[PDB]
């Protein structure tokens, strides 16, 4: 019951899913052949959340994979746990977008999306009670940031009451791999605020910083960043698949973390994270988890959370632990940092406990906090956008496929209005 | 399901095509007979049982080079009737190969192009090679580009032209046809890469330590650059790049698409292994002005956008840590309206070595394609050379008597003046 | 500015003669071909008229 | 229980009959002696024990060719007294072979035809071969057709006539007897196929790459076409076609039954295997105007109906997918009153190769028999050639003195004018 379907688009989203599904399968004891080989009874009670049942007793994820080029899905199939995905759900084009948002949203993405919407509708109509959808995509690419966001609007138009999740990677100015990143980032943020019920920003720069400083491993690769993102993704829905002292589905988090409908851009972090050589030194206790959870360097975004004030915060503890300690520590982390918490909403931290810890760990915490410090990312994105747009650089590529500069002006104005009205509440006082 | 077709016209084009086609056959394990004793599909086609046929066509009006090809070790590889050959050479006269003898041959080439294109299903684009300072090369390249631009339309075409050196020259009349061919491909080619011989001679002398190089050594380096550019289409990589994802990242405006390339490392086996060849040092060497593949000084102009490809065991975090260092340096400055200018690609397959060649085997390499404002100097010096002889109308009778009109020389001069004014207008800060 | 090349007036005149001779040679080919087709008709009409007269005489 | 009888008259007819009879004997495994060391029954008959006798008769007034046949390796195959031979040649005079010497020979031929027909039980029809530009060939063909049309009536007769080339000619008087023979077979033959030599010379030169062809190379291609046409009667196939199923599909009106053929692929073993020879490319090559077996341009007229035969491992869905592509093209247009114009046949037996010949062994082939409005040009040019000499009554005395009346020339001219008017009347849209 109350299950969700997985939809991913683009190369970055496909690579994120290729590790997210591996993590989920390892958590539930599903072999790469789809056969259950788990140890505990609880591993099968709520498997309908992510997995479907077919004849022969094997399980198949309800994931939908889409891209405008076939290479990435032809590569993910040969990887481990690549056989679980149903071949029918693979939809792809023969041309690609070339990191051009217009091509992936107006000319090419519009004709292809009917086929993927057909299978999306097939998956949603069938399921017992829908909880919602979760979306993984990147804002630095053309086909992803175009087709995914248009699909968001199409899904929202047909299921207005369901919940919608988006895990979005925004292009940081530090590690830049594409010159046209500001254009399709700014165009995508315009559409994303209007339809997504929840959004979670993730930055490659913050992932590299975490890998270099906390784990202290010499050579980070995309596999480590994907693993961290996958652990963070799994931590959110853990209590929906396992029993606990205070169960809290996604809708309950939506109620408690979004004060106003347009303020739904969160930054997350996962604890504990320790190096291989120091994993024996540390002792896992609730104070040790909560001190690392609110650490500024532990956030999955380069945004500095002590440059603003938290509107609200959430924590999803895992493992068996006493609730009194959790509540007193949450109170203590809020009394010692009163300057960084907005004062006109008292008791702005939500807590939840799940009795099933991750495989290999005795305690774990997932942190989701809505803070005013996120304005800095939109500020720098808009700064680069307005630095590049004033000369109409690279504009002809977009304008040759039916798009105009008016949609750029409206997007810039709406993004600046969002930036302004997000900080409006930072200076608000009672 | 992704394909590309390479066009070779003229003596220089055929001699660099031979150079790239030993390398591709060696890299995909195909013997010179064409027989193996799913990545080949980008350049080759399967015949059903046994041999592979290249997706390439060789053009020339002068039969000597084709006859040399049809008797060497590669006689069995190419299809017998795609090596189109003429009888009479254009003899460095541009008007000949555009108005007199090229027209009767161009129809067969277009028929061959159609017969090759109907086989491909996912055609990415075309590649073309031609030495600019010759009659048949420049003239037939211009005519083929003009026919293809209307037969196919929006398909992408890439041109690896070899412009004459600043002072070193083999002919005496090459500025005329160089200017005319630049006129022709200015409005007809999506990408043009600079390849003059003097810079590559200096590269060989300084790094490879060869004091008597021949054309084969130059063509092998060009072949390595081509392989590095197209590796991402036929090998698995953490950060892929497609051909269609260029005009959205390197071409700010439709007129400006001339850029100059560089490669690193270039080193011989006698002293390669004494140093570690870290990613930082190779990416520093790639940006050195003395390692430009065209004899132009990047210190004399701004950068617009840099697209640079890695291959081997490179890790993205090390790439970011090196892009930061380059942004730090005060001798390299980017244009004002471009905050981030780097597009990064990472591939896993290390560069392959050709036996008996110059380059050694290494695990890391970098190839950069950079668009800079300093390229206007070659246009200015070619224009100055052209004006000196066009003042007295020297050598014009060899062109007027081959069907070309008198006024055709002036409008190429006007288009070059327009291009030079445009390059100055773009490079000024706001 | 532009291009006032101080070329010899004799060479400029010779280039103009070469251009006019090229144009005149090009014009002189095609007209003859079209004339041959026009001539090619008329013959069929003369032949067809002779044929019709003789078929009429033979009933 | 299905049979067919082939008639060979004249030097060209006998020389193409030899060509087809090596091929049939090779295809059915019969040695040149006639001995095998149930499909043979279409062309052969069993003698009770041992050898097989062809269902063919050879006719000629000039004894040289028959004497050459009766001494070659095939002396033991043919029945000794079905090689009817005369003493005096007609010497390119049509009136001779229709009024003077052919009448005394025609009775023996008709007796042989009766003796062969009484043996057959399921006689499908007759085949006849004759070069039109000769005296005995055209005259005896006309007389035999006229006798057969009344002796048997509704039995189908097929004529593989070889008309003279537009400009290339061996005789000087061949238009006269060509026009007279066209008059004779216009109202007496059910199907006539165009076979002029110039088109086949161009085919050999372009594809087979033979610069000095002889008549044998032409006759082998004609034999291959005949074998492809009649394969469906003696081999199992997914979509069979009979001879009697032609006038219901290719002949819109009783007067219009002249059509022109084409064959594909035509390629030598030196470069055949380098390309895959897909069904789409061969069916594209078959419709190329330069591959017509008669020197006529199909682009100058509409199509009426296309009957085209496949053989090998071709699958019907691939055939349909290629018929759609041809219907798509804008350079091929069908007549208004014919929505569908294709009749498709598929056979399993691949074409057989003759040792020492030109064609290589392939698994797929296509033979098309197409009726088009453009055929009127050959009639118009033959008429123009005829009128030039008939204006002055040249060479007429050679015909009036052989028993023919003066007025016989005029009515053939009137029938050709009627045919040309009919072809114009049919091709106009409603
Ligand atoms: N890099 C490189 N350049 C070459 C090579 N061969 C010729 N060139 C250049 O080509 C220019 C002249 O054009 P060519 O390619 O030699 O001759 P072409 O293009 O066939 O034109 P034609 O003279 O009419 O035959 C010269 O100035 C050379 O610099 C080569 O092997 N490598
Ligand atoms: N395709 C082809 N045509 C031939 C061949 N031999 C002769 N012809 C054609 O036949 C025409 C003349 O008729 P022939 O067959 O040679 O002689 P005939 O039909 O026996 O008539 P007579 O001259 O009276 O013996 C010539 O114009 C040739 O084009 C041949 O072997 N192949
Ligand atoms: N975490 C992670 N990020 C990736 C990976 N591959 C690419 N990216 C990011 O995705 C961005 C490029 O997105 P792109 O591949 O063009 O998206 P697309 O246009 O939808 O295919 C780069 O800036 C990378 O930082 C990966 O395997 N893992
Ligand atoms: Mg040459
Ligand atoms: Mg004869």
């Amino acid at each position: 019951m109350r299950e969700i379907v997985h939809i991913q688009g683009g190369q970055c989203g496909n690579q994120i899913g290729a590790k997210f599904w591996e993590v989920i399968s390892d958590e539930h004891g599903i072999d790469p052949t789809g056969t259950y080989h788990g140890d505990s009874d609880l591993q099968l009670e709520r498997i309908n959340v992510y997995y479907n049942e077919a004849t022969g007793g094997r399980y198949v994820p309800r994931a939908i994979l889409m891209d405008l080029e076939p290479g990435t899905m032809d590569s993910v199939r040969a990887g481990p746990f690549g056989q679980l995905f149903r071949p029918d759900n693979f939809v792809f084009g023969q041309t690609g977008a070339g990191n051009n948002w217009a091509k992936g949203h107006y000319t090419e993405g519009a004709e292809l999306i009917d086929s993927v919407l057909d299978v999306v509708r097939k998956e949603a109509e069938g399921c017992d009670c829908l909880q919602g959808f979760q979306i993984t995509h990147s804002l630095g690419g053309g086909t992803g940031s175009g087709m995914g966001t248009l699909l968001i609007s199409k899904v929202r138009e047909e299921y207005p009451d369901r919940i919608m999740e988006t895990f979005s990677v925004v292009p940081s100015p530090k590690v830049s791999d594409t010159v046209v990143e500001p254009y399709n980032a700014t165009l995508s943020v315009h559409q994303l605020v209007e339809n997504a019920d929840e959004c979670m920003v993730i930055d490659n720069e913050a992932l590299y910083d975490i890998c270099f400083r906390t784990l202290k491993l010499t050579t980070p690769t995309y596999g480590d960043l994907n693993h961290l993102v996958s652990a963070a993704m799994s931590g959110v829905t853990c209590c929906l698949r396992f029993p606990g002292q205070l169960n809290s589905d996604l809708r309950k988090l939506a109620v408690n973390l979004i004060p106003f409908p347009r303020l739904h851009f969160f930054m997350i972090g996962f604890a504990p994270l320790t190096s291989r050589g120091s994993q024996q030194y540390r002792a896992l206790t609730v104070p040790e988890l909560t001190q690392q959870m609110f650490d500024a360097k532990n956030m999955m975004c380069a945004a500095d959370p002590r440059h603003g004030r938290y509107l609200t915060a959430s924590a999803l503890f895992r493992g068996r632990m006493s609730t009194k300690e959790v509540d007193e520590q949450m109170l203590n982390v809020q009394n010692k940092n009163s300057s960084y918490f907005v004062e006109w909403i008292p008791n702005n931290i939500k807590s939840s406990i799940c009795d099933i810890p991750p495989k290999g760990l005795k305690m774990a915490v997932t942190f989701v906090g809505n803070s005013t410090a996120i304005q800095e990312m939109f500020k720098r994105v808009a700064e680069q956008f307005t630095a590049m747009f004033r000369r109409k650089a690279f504009l002809h590529w977009y304008t040759g496929e039916g798009m105009d500069e008016m949609e750029f002006t409206e997007a810039e104005s709406n993004m600046n209005d969002l930036v302004s009205e997000y900080q409006q509440y930072q200076d608000a006082t009672a | 399901m992704r394909e590309v077709i390479s066009i070779h016209v003229g003596q220089g084009g055929i001699q660099v095509g031979n150079a790239c086609w030993e390398l591709f056959c060696l890299e995909h394990g195909i013997q010179p007979d064409g027989q193996m004793p799913d990545a080949f599909n980008t350049f080759f086609s399967e015949t059903g049982a046994g041999k592979h046929v290249p997706r390439a066509v060789f053009l020339d009006l002068e039969p000597t080079v084709i006859d040399e090809v049809r008797t060497g070790t590669y006689r069995q590889l190419f299809h017998p009737e795609q090596l189109i050959s003429g009888k009479e050479d254009a003899a460095n006269n541009f008007a000949r190969g555009h108005y007199t003898i090229g027209k009767e041959i161009v129809d067969l080439c277009l028929d061959r192009i159609r017969k090759l294109a109907d086989n491909c299903t996912g055609l990415q684009g075309f590649l073309v090679f031609n030495s600019v300072g010759g009659g048949t090369g420049s003239g037939l390249g211009s005519l083929l580009l003009e026919r293809l631009s209307v037969d196919y339309g929006k398909k992408s075409k890439l041109g690896f032209t070899i412009y004459p050196s600043p002072q070193v020259s083999t002919a005496v009349v090459e500025p005329y046809n160089s200017i005319l061919s630049t006129h022709s491909l200015l409005e007809h080619t999506d990408v043009a890469v600079m390849l003059d011989n003097e810079a590559i001679y200096d590269i060989c002398r300084r790094n490879l330590d060869i004091e008597r190089p021949t054309y084969t050594n130059l063509n092998r380096l060009i072949a390595q650059v081509i392989s590095s550019l197209t590796a991402s289409l036929r090998f698995d990589g953490a950060l892929n790049v497609d051909i269609t994802e260029f005009q959205t990242n390197l071409v700010p405006y439709p007129r400006i698409h001339f850029m100059l390339s560089s490669y690193a490392p270039i080193i011989s086996a006698e002293k390669a292994y004494h140093e570690q060849l870290s990613v930082a040092e190779i990416t520093n060497s790639a940006f050195e002005p003395a390692n430009m593949m065209a004899k132009c000084d990047p210190r004399h102009g701004k950068y617009m956008a840099c697209s640079m490809m890695y291959r081997g065991d490179v890790v993205p975090k090390d790439v970011n840590a090196s892009i930061a260092t380059i942004k730090t340096k005060r001798t390299i400055q980017f244009v004002d309206w471009c905050p981030t200018g780097f597009k990064v690609g990472i591939n896993y397959q290390p560069p392959t070595v050709v036996p008996g060649g110059d380059l050694a085997k290494v695990m890391r390499a970098v190839c950069m394609i950079s668009n800079s404002t300093a390229i206007a100097e070659v246009f200015s010096r070619l224009d100055h050379k052209f004006d000196l002889m066009y003042a007295k109308r020297a050598f014009v009778h060899w062109y007027v008597g081959e069907g070309m009109e008198e006024g055709e020389f002036s409008e190429a001069r006007e288009d070059l003046a327009a291009l030079e004014k445009d390059y100055e207008e773009v490079g000024i800060e706001t | 500015l532009l291009r006032n090349p101080k070329a010899d007036p004799k060479i400029l005149k010779k280039l103009q003669e070469i251009k006019v001779n090229y144009e005149n040679r090009e014009e002189k080919k095609k007209l003859e071909v079209v004339k041959q087709e026009q001539e090619t008709q008329k013959e069929k009409e003369v032949l067809r008229k002779q044929l019709m007269r003789r078929s009429l005489e033979q009933g």
